[PDB]
């Protein structure tokens, strides 16, 4: 059952290997489209980046409060979300 | 099965890197929505730090209506998250009630 | 059956460029006015920033009883409602 | 069984061997084409370290928002956790109320 | 039993012997191939090394907060997985 | 509008403030304590209804393990 299948899969894999000598040119091309898709987010963020060290940590923190509204919105959409204090000894033990 | 297939999908790999150039002008635009949807939090973002970064006055005053919000939409949240003893100095009577309302005072905060 | 399947996803991946295309200039708009309703919420937020930060916390005291009365009856749904301390070394065991 | 089997099997590894040599070639395309993959994701990598390993300003804010992003995900997070108190800082009336934010003043941050 | 069982062993080693030494050799090729998967994989890495160390941590710690989303997309398609702090004397339980 | 007179808002609010301030920085908290008693009465029914009332000591190097 090797043998055909090995046949086969020469023929395929050159098949495949000149249409990936293309798919790595294609990859070249899709990257492209997902750097500046996932830098949609990140220039986005590198924009908000300046905004912050020019402007200083303005929404850095007031992201840091307006989506920790989300903190309180979303944690326990399950059942068992919390935290415990630092500067300190906590004895964490976490729930059941 | 893959023969055919690989072929195929080498012609609508020629065709697909032409559609690939037009994804990645495509994919700018893309960039564009993304970028404007976190640079509106970024316009937050740079006005927020110029007038905060002189002193957080309203990120004082915003970790306590986030702590606000946050209680309040911990209301329909189930999360056992808690507080503690001793800061909204419901020790109502205490020196820490004085350390928890006047710790207002700034320095203190 | 399934070549006609596949050429309707194709189709459909090209619908979705032509989307693209109209959120290309959905995409504009929102520059402009995105930018700019960020301006409003966030110019409440540019002087409420500079009144505190000359004094400090000074609308959420108020609102503290404000919101109480409102939004904190919004709490008043919260059912494990505590009230931490911080400053010393704090240990904690917490709810299940 | 294993006789004619393994018979079988040298005959085959000499065709398998020049086949091997040709997955060295086809697995080095998809090799480059796994490379690109991961290094789209090595893009945004070298992209977001240029940005924000100078200072992490947007690295702070995403500390931030994908703090925020995980936990508009911990929605399926059944996971029971913990965060830090004076990370939510909800010390209102608190000496380290201001000292988690008033660490917008940079240095404390 | 052991006798036909044992003999007929004998010629199977034989003839896998042989085998396996031009199976070492095909190995060498796969050996060459399955680098070159792990390279698809590796060289990845390569490169994100390299990016990383040339241009700090950028996404070591945003793969550690972007794709720190993934922490909470997946950690709990079972019930009793968690994230809980440190810097303290955390005195870690876990449930049952 | 309400510029003027949500500053005077505050100016009401605030100067019921302005001379509690005065008051209990001069002596102390008299009647946030007269108040608490009276407001034991009244808002701690309202805070006796609170279910789990529980107290806590301090001034030492307390350590906590409060309610499961």
């Amino acid at each position: 059952k090797e043998f055909t299948e090995a046949v086969e899969a020469k023929q395929v894999a050159q098949q495949e290997a000149e249409r990936a000598r293309f798919v790595v040119e294609k990859a070249e091309q899709q990257k492209k489209a997902a750097i500046i898709s996932a830098e949609g987010d990140s220039k986005a963020a590198e924009l908000i980046a300046n905004s912050l060290a020019t402007a200083g940590d303005g929404l850095i923190e007031l992201r840091k409060l307006e989506a920790a509204e989300d903190i309180a919105y979303q944690l326990s959409r399950s059942r068992n979300i919390t935290y415990l204090p630092a500067g300190q000894s906590v004895l964490l033990q976490l729930p059941q | 099965r893959e023969y055919t297939a690989a072929v195929e999908a080498k012609q609508v790999a020629q065709q697909e890197a032409q559609r690939a150039q037009f994804l990645v002008e495509k994919a700018k635009q893309e960039q564009r929505q993304k970028i404007v949807q976190a640079e509106g939090e970024a316009e937050a973002a740079k006005m927020l730090g110029e007038a905060l970064s002189k002193n957080p006055g309203y990120i004082k005053l915003r970790k306590i209506r986030a702590a606000q919000n946050i209680s309040k939409t911990i209301a329909t949240s189930q999360n056992r998250i808690y507080l503690t003893a001793d800061n909204l100095v419901l020790n109502l009577q205490d020196e820490s009630f004085t350390r928890g309302s006047d710790s207002l005072i700034k320095g203190k905060k």
